[PDB]
DNA sequence: ATTGTCATGGAATTTCGC
DNA sequence: ATTGTCATGGAATTTCGC
DNA sequence: GCGAAATTCCATGACAGTAGTTAGTTGGTTTTCACCACAGGGAGAACCTGGAC
DNA sequence: GTCCAGGTTCTCCCTGTGGTGAAAACCAACTAA
């Protein structure tokens, strides 16, 4: 027994510690606090709150549906590539609406500039890609090829194809289409020229596939100044309002001016981080995000200890499955009191 | 090479109500030609209940209207009952 | 709605003219509980079949079609109403 | 990597008859277009509960009659003995059952 | 509507297309939706079961910054619900509808 | 206040759409009242149109006559359940006199003013309370 | 003739012990 | 064993005229 | 004055309608093949019943 | 009632069928978009 300031509360025996507390969490199944206050109404001793933390790390009905209110922090911004055919950026479109037979366009942009390549398919397969891209090895042959992680892309025979050209293959995380930078920008803007082009017509947009691939590829960065033709070429071709400001120069000699425009491009600002952001601790107890969350079901999965970390944004994870399934930071959550 | 059957089904289901009989093989292919044919029929004719109301979709709701058709009477009122348990049971699943 | 008695709306006459169609000349007096009898089986198999039919689109008018889906359904197939 | 654990759709219903393979013969039988995912649910319980109600009257003349295994004369005799069962199968022969035993009650010896 | 003026029920409709309109049901579907879930770990989803559940599991769950419950703050005092106050019962009730 | 809930029926009624004895509440120190139909006066039917009270108010004392569902065993074996142990006044004599002659005039329009009769006893002065019971549950004045 | 929100865990803050 | 982004219009800024 | 304990603070995220569909892969289920422990019938006889009278 | 004929039951030996145990094959379910 002990007198308070508010009326007379109970000091329970120290038996009686995590059985007073565990019947008062699973009333409401809250957290932290409003648990503590159903005990602010019978009971109080010295360290209340050592308890609360002690019941809910065993509680694993409340930790796989409580969200964090714990923002990941800065965003990173990579380097551009110091050449063309270092990155692309390749994820299909669609289902548009249907035209000649088409409903998929793969959607090929470079890292280096922004140069869009589109090759329309029936279905987004894996061969559907394969010769969509024979079209386009033909140009030249690239190192890396930036993805996200297809149906088509991941199959087991779109890889050995990519092993024969040179193509280092590389995936998003998962369920993470922010990885994917320029293509997810490029197809905000091949759907805001196709949708310009088609106001007030059947979307017929087979027929205005080859202007696309020559509207946004001269279009200037109004941030770079540049058309993306020039820093993947080095001059316009025959189109309406082409420099003549470098015609007044020897083409080979600006070979060696390119290199020097190349490189001196406006850069991106990287975020300042916020207060309540956190970072991995390798060791540390994290949960993922359940992948296609059903109805009156968990939000997050069982916790998970962190493996490695890659980068501050990039974190290996073993889950539950046995899984090494190597997750971003937006995907994971804290694992609540530790 | 694979002729698919519901020879097996029919063990899990005649372990359920006479635990301790067995079946002839004649017997079993009665029950597997029940099974087919009493498929095709509700399969049958919620296949032409698709025409009839202008969609291609076979719902769950179909195979009730082709159910109170073929099975007469008090079949009709306990096999849409058995049917409408094993889909709430399996809704609230996955 | 509620009308009773009228399985008895089928007349004693109205049985007699359709036994005359058969090409049945002399009938007994113990066929007018009968028929009625085998009539309203044949309307308990066909009314049951078509309302299964009407309540599955959701309408409340058992329609023309109706009766031609349901008598294909038995084997009985009436042509001049659609179906 | 691998997954999760594959749970049987027959397993998430609490049924014994698939619904993996009643949902492929909604599919390439030709019935239509598109079949709903509880389609083959459904249908596979009435599949179940008409298989049983056989062989719960097939188990009881296999009984009556002293045998461990039915035989089809069973299943011929399950059917037609029940009536509403009959009812369903009128026009179907069963193979090897011959009928049920029968007379008018006229043929009786004097 | 013609039942609502009835009542002297106001309706009042938010601008469409705008969820974040509707304040406060659009929290606690985030509740209900966190204790439902949480309650059904692990079972078949019966969760017409558990509905007698929310609204008194919701309704005694203290505001962490208000510091009450949603029966103090509408009655006044807690019904007979584990862990229940007895703060209030050194008071006259005659007196505290006004405190 | 949910200190002590006098809960008796009314009837038998003439039924509308089934339901014959109506459960009502009185409150411990406020009064108010509750207005739950039942389908039979057993204890199955109660019970289930108690669990509704239950999500909104639960007594501390469950007390009132001896009855058949009102003194009955699973009543217990749910009561005990929950925790209660076992054993306004204005608001009795409204179950002998008023609502029996409210629910007994109307053929099957009593069931439709259940929500009418309920909201005018709570907004009823009393004057030996000084007070209405609708402003002693909620406390608003 | 309408408008976010609010539970929740580090983390900062205040109490306060003597 | 991986990471946003980038077109776009007020609006602030710089040029610069004489 | 240091440390520990009770409390307040505040930035964040998720709820919004949610069902699908497709493509590719994997794990488990199923069909099939080889198998033997057995159930029922076939055979003989002992017991049986009713129709012939 | 009475005698016998064809049947039914009981037992013993024998066979064929079935229920199962093990590999292969294929489809169903899960995952990412
Ligand atoms: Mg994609």
């Amino acid at each position: 027994k002990v007198s308070r300031p508010e009326g007379v509360k109970i000091i329970p025996p120290q038996s009686d510690r995590q059985k007073i507390v565990l019947q008062a969490h699973n009333l409401a199944h809250t957290g932290r606090e409003a648990t503590l206050l159903k005990i602010a109404n019978l009971y109080w001793w010295p360290n209340m709150r050592k308890d609360v933390v002690k019941q809910l790390g065993r509680c694993q009905q409340c930790l796989i549906t409580n969200a964090s209110n714990k923002a990941s922090g800065p965003i990173l911004r990579p380097d551009r590539p110091q050449k063309p055919f270092d990155k692309f950026f390749i994820d299909y479109i669609g289902p548009l609406p249907p035209s000649q037979g088409y409903l998929y366009v793969l959607v090929v942009v470079d890292g280096m500039t922004g140069f869009t390549w589109l090759y329309p398919t029936k279905a987004p397969s894996t061969s559907a890609t394969v010769k969509s891209l024979n079209v386009l090895t033909s140009i030249a042959i690239p190192k890396v090829i930036h993805s996200d992680q297809g149906a088509a892309f991941t199959s087991s025979t779109f890889a050995e194809w990519a092993k024969e050209r040179g193509i280092h293959l590389e995936f998003s995380t998962p369920y993470h289409p922010q990885s994917s930078g320029k293509v997810e920008r490029k197809n905000s803007d091949i759907k805001r020229l196709l949708t310009k082009l088609l106001v007030g017509r059947p979307t017929k947009w087979y027929d205005l596939l080859p202007v696309v691939q020559l509207a946004l590829n001269n279009t200037y960065s109004p941030v770079l100044k540049y058309t993306p033709h020039q820093l993947l070429f080095g001059i316009d071709s025959n189109t309406p309002f082409a420099n003549q400001d470098t015609l007044d120069l020897t083409r080979e000699e600006e070979l060696s001016l390119l290199q020097e425009i190349r490189t001196s491009l406006y850069h991106p600002s990287t975020p300042p981080a916020s207060s309540r952001s956190w970072s991995p601790v390798v060791g540390q107890l994290v949960q993922e995000r359940v992948a296609r969350p059903a109805s009156l079901r968990p939000r997050w999965h069982k916790p998970s200890t962190v493996l490695k970390v890659l980068n501050p944004r990039t974190v290996v994870i073993l889950d539950h499955l046995g899984n090494n399934r190597t997750v971003s930071i937006d995907n994971l959550k804290p694992t609540s009191h530790q | 090479s694979r002729k698919e059957s519901y020879s097996v089904y029919v063990y899990k289901v005649l372990k359920q109500v006479h635990p301790d009989t067995g079946i002839s093989s004649k017997a079993m292919g009665i029950m597997n030609s029940f099974v087919n044919d009493i498929f095709e029929r509700i399969a049958g004719e919620a296949s032409r209940l698709a025409h009839y109301n202008k969609r291609s979709t076979i719902t769950s709701r179909e195979i009730q209207t082709a159910v109170r058709l073929l099975l007469p009477g008090e079949l009709a009122k306990h096999a849409v009952s058995e049917g409408t348990k094993a889909v709430t049971k399996y809704t609230s699943s996955k | 709605k509620v009308l009773r008695d009228n399985i008895q709306g089928i007349t004693k006459p109205a049985i007699r003219r359709l036994a005359r169609r058969g090409g049945v000349k002399r009938i007994s007096g113990l066929i007018y509980e009968e028929t009625r009898g085998v009539l309203k089986v044949f309307l308990e198999n066909v009314i049951r079949d078509a309302v299964t039919y009407t309540e599955h689109a959701k309408r409340k008018t058992v329609t023309a079609m109706d009766v031609v889906y349901a008598l294909k359904r038995q084997g009985r197939t009436l042509y001049g109403f659609g179906g | 990597k691998a997954r999760a654990k594959a749970k049987t759709r027959s397993s998430r219903a609490g049924l014994q008859f698939p619904v993996g393979r009643v949902h492929r013969l909604l599919r390439k039988g030709n019935y239509a277009e598109r079949v709903g995912a509880g389609a083959p649910v459904y249908l596979a319980a009435v599949l179940e509960y008409l298989t049983a109600e056989i062989l719960e009257l097939a188990g009881n003349a296999a009984r009556d009659n002293k045998k461990t295994r039915i035989i089809p004369r069973h299943l011929q005799l399950a059917i037609r003995n029940d009536e509403e069962l009959n009812k369903l199968l009128g026009k179907v022969t069963i193979a090897q059952g011959g009928v049920l035993p029968n007379i008018q009650a006229v043929l009786l010896p004097k």
